[PDB]
């Protein structure tokens, strides 16, 4: 717009929450599909669904992590990461079934004198590799689901050797996308790159993806949010620089079925 | 309207340029790939394109019978102390690597399944006795149905289950199967569990395998040699060829870069270094 | 048939050859006889010795191909990798092509680094009691550490402490010294046996002693 | 363009070569005349001309020179500078006559903390002054034509005194444009200024200029490219800074007549 409007400057508003950004590289809509409610033609569960709307379909800001020369990368799972977030987590646990889209806004600012590139990826059914070489598909429910704090990637695969009392957890190696495939190709998946010299953040609008119209949000995680350093953090001359990466996410057009007593998971 | 076998777009004649338009310049950060073509960065001539993407289409890419398993059965001498060996195989595309890697280029899939059975037999003992032409019985046992415990027990009656009675030496057996998934599409990957570990309830109880849905997805293939025990022992092998027809696929993924290690995405130590040595400035 | 002997150390520095012998039986002789080498190796999908008519270098600039090519033989071909850095393993393969059945062969690989150097130094003056006279067996330059062994002539040997590995350029270094206590004579063929399993017989270095006053 | 388009960002494409620039001060077209082929009404040599087109009418990048606090300036001559450039030099030497225009792109980037101004000038018939005070118009063919590496200007006129064995070469003094006239006035000639704080480079589109419709490219140089420091290079505090000046040039609407055996000049 000769009037002023621009790709880099956006304003997102959901329920009682609003996000502003003066340095964005536009925004991405996974597979060109904007989140939507379950249609009658595609519906399964016959009971009147619970649609929290503004109470849950708003912006939740998770615990801010620190990016450094040493960082190999971070990972999160949806809905798992939002499981303890206000009215959204409450409605998710009270219902047998649930479906939801997301507006993922990854925030990470610095300075015209800093360097680095964060590869922000949205992966459908992001199944990760375990820490065991004597057994398989053994990663425990508690460890597979870190909740809000999420997990992290490792530059090296080090097998759990304690056969007696197994760590029973994931060993996601960075260059292999934590799942047996080459990172260089992760780009076939809905994503955006946070290149310090070009932009403050990454905005990904994710639709409800799955082999089913609606499923068990507590048993199954539809989307995986992977953040890896394509180009290592670097500043002026400081040998050990640091910058925060804040992750804010908002559930969308989300709905729930099969209402009963609240589900109290064994998360530890 | 555009057909898989339609000729790709013709290359258009392009001359010199001194403008404010910058096709060559862009910003991968946005998540998008520059839709550029030869004529955007260099002077091109007019070319009538005849080439097609016919053979690279989803159906064309998989339109080939692939080996998913090798079943071993036999027919010993009545006297032998050891039991007549009848085969029981849990149906799947993961026992072998080739077809699995191809299907795995994608998250979800949908398709009518064509199963072709190649049967080969042979003599095991430096004997000299012979054996009359064998007749195999390939029975499909769906999850819940009485799984056979003996090469000749009541279950082989197949009153309800689908059975194929194959005759040795004849054209390899073949049958078609519809999209039988309890879901709207097959899940090449399941980022979750079949059970929810409830605090209030004993640890061991709420436990289950990672990435594993229905303990018994599609039941099993129970194969046996219908013929009675023969003085001279004859061992047979049943090779199962699986071909995905009328197929559809969703959400693309990066191909399996390192040696498969079990039914899940798990990798194993010593196999994580696929790429070979090659210098930055060497052609 | 395939009869490749290549399980080779392989000496570093370097340089040595990486051979491939395929002795041919014998009344059903083989063509076309092009020879391919695939590394092991981030192979997607090249660091290749291929030889159709003229020998083609698939780009690993540090290669030498020595076979009677552009004509034919056929292939008991030898390759060479220099150099001279430890572009190691991993592994290497050697696959041939044939008009009869033989578009096939075998993967065959091995070792890597190598070898150290040694000298003996003996001092100083004996003011006892009751340690060093002193014989030192220095071992410079060998990443897989050379098993230095100090022995001598008598039961005055059980006394053999080591300098561990504070590694030089890619390569590990050590020094075993003795100690051997006190008192007088010159005079014995105290022999340090440094191995590593390369070269010929292990580095046997015999010396004397500093006797004073 | 409210759509994005701008004076500073350009993309030039000739044959198999393309040049991009995000920091340009627009572009200059000598005397408002865009290069063109020889018209029938103005033609002289009756034989069917040789028009190399894309084979020669493309971008050749000459040897990159270094700009420093000490630099007095650099000079080149056309076509001389391109005489050894691929198919263009080959066609120039095989023919008695030849005519050609040029797209001159002078590249020189730095930083928001650097200072300096490069005066880039396109001079028709750029006749330069010799090194001798005892004789005149004596500068040898070999010295008058440096080829791709070009020549350089001097802050001081120092006469060749070796009467016996004369250097027989040019003594171009900076403030006198190497030719008896005041530099301050060189601006009456087609030009652009590379002011570090404003732009990365200078783009000059030169037409075939001359008293004749077509001439001897080997005997005569139509254009002279003079680059002098109007304002001296300067950085932060470094006492001896340095930045490269890369010169890329492309022949245009060029054509040749009088074909015969190749001309092998005595260039040394
Ligand atoms: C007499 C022969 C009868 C043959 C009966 C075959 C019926 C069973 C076919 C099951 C098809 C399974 C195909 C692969 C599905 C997997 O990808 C699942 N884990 C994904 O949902």
């Amino acid at each position: 717009e000769a009037c002023g409007y621009s790709d880099r400057v956006l304003q997102l508003t959901l329920g009682n929450s609003t996000i502003t950004t003066q340095e964005a590289a536009n925004s991405v809509v996974a597979y060109g599909r904007w989140p939507e409610y379950l249609r009658d033609s595609e519906a399964n569960p016959v009971d009147q669904p619970t649609e929290p709307d503004v109470a849950a379909c708003r912006f939740y800001t998770l615990d801010t992590v620190s990016w450094t020369k040493e960082s190999r990368g971070w990972w999160w799972k949806l809905p798992d990461a939002l499981r303890d977030m206000g009215l959204f987590g409450q409605n998710m646990y009270y219902h047998y079934l649930g479906r939801s889209g997301y507006t993922v806004h990854v925030q990470c600012n610095a300075s015209k004198f800093h360097q680095g590139a964060l590869g922000v990826f949205a992966v459908p059914e992001m199944c990760l590799a375990g820490d065991s070489n004597t057994t398989t598909m053994h990663t425990s429910y508690q460890n597979a689901n870190p909740g809000e704090k999420g997990g992290t990637f490792t530059g090296t695969f080090t097998p759990d050797n304690n056969q007696t009392s197994p760590a029973r957890r994931f060993c996601p190696v960075d260059y292999l996308l934590g799942n047996g495939t080459l990172l260089g190709n992760a780009f076939v998946f809905p994503h955006q790159i946070i290149n310090l010299r070009t932009n403050n953040c990454a905005t990904l609008v994710l639709p409800y993806v799955n082999s089913l119209s609606i499923d068990s949000m507590v048993k199954h995680n539809n989307w995986g949010i992977a953040i890896l350093p394509l180009a290592p953090l670097n500043f002026a001359s400081e040998s050990s620089p640091e910058i925060p990466i804040t992750l804010t996410i908002a559930p969308m057009c989300c709905e729930f079925n099969g209402l009963r007593n609240i589900t109290l998971p064994r998360l530890q | 309207a555009a057909t898989s076998r339609d000729a790709l777009p013709n290359t258009e004649a392009s001359g010199p340029t001194h403008s404010k338009e910058i096709p060559a310049l862009t910003a991968v950060e946005t998540g998008a790939t520059n839709p550029l073509v030869p004529s955007d960065t260099v002077q091109t001539r007019h070319v009538v394109q005849h080439r097609s993407r016919s053979e690279s289409s989803i159906e064309s890419f998989f339109a080939r019978g692939a080996c998913v398993t090798i079943m071993t059965v036999d027919n010993p001498a009545s006297t032998t102390n050891k039991d007549k060996l009848f085969a029981v195989w849990k149906i799947t595309y993961k026992d072998t690597v080739q077809l699995r890697r191809k299907l795995e280029f994608f998250t979800y899939s949908r398709f009518d399944m064509e199963l072709t059975f190649v049967v080969t037999a042979n003599f095991t003992e430096t004997n000299n006795g012979h054996a009359l032409n064998q007749v195999y019985q390939i029975m499909y046992v769906p999850p819940g149905a009485p799984v056979p415990e003996k090469w000749d027990d009541y279950t082989w009656q197949t009153s309800s289950n689908p059975s194929i009675f194959y005759t040795y030496g004849t054209a390899p057996a073949r049958i078609s199967v519809p999209y039988v998934g309890i879901s709207n599409a097959y899940s090449h990957f399941y980022d979750g569990f079949s059970k929810v570990p409830l605090k209030d309830q004993s640890a061991a109880l709420g436990d289950s395998l990672y990435g594993a849905a229905s303990l018994n997805d599609f039941g099993i293939l129970a194969v046996r040699v219908v013929n009675d025990h023969n003085p001279t022992k004859v061992t047979s092998k049943i090779r199962v060829y699986l071909k995905p027809k009328h197929i559809r696929v969703w959400c693309p993924r990066p191909p399996r870069a390192v040696a498969y290690y079990g039914p899940g995405v798990d990798y194993k130590d010593g196999t994580l270094t696929p790429l070979s040595t090659k210098d930055l400035t060497t052609y | 048939v395939v009869q490749a002997p290549t399980q080779v150390p392989g000496f570093l520095g370097d340089s040595v050859t990486l051979p491939c012998y395929l002795q041919v039986p014998n009344m059903e002789v083989t063509h076309v006889s092009q020879l391919t080498w695939a590394r092991h190796g981030e192979s997607g999908s090249m660091a290749v010795f291929h030889q159709t008519q003229g020998p083609s270098y698939s780009e690993s600039k540090r290669l030498e191909f020595v076979a009677a090519r552009l004509g034919a033989e056929l292939r008991d071909a030898s390759l060479r990798m220099f150099g001279l850095r430890v572009e190691d393993e991993g592994s290497y393969t050697c696959l041939f092509v044939t008009f009869p059945q033989g578009s096939r062969s075998v993967d065959i690989w091995l070792r890597v680094l190598a070898k150290p150097q040694n000298t003996a130094e003996v001092q100083k003056v004996q003011l006892t009691g009751e340690p060093v006279p002193m014989a030192r067996c220095v071992s410079t330059g060998g990443r897989p550490p050379a098993q230095i062994t100090w022995h001598s002539d008598l039961g005055g040997m059980p006394q053999t402490s080591q300098v561990p590995g504070f590694l030089s350029g890619t390569v590990t270094v050590t020094s075993l010294w003795i100690l051997v206590p006190s008192s007088q004579v010159d005079g014995k063929q105290v022999t340090c046996k440094v191995e590593h399993e390369s070269f010929e017989k292990p580095q046997l270095l015999t010396v004397s002693l500093t006797v004073y006053y």
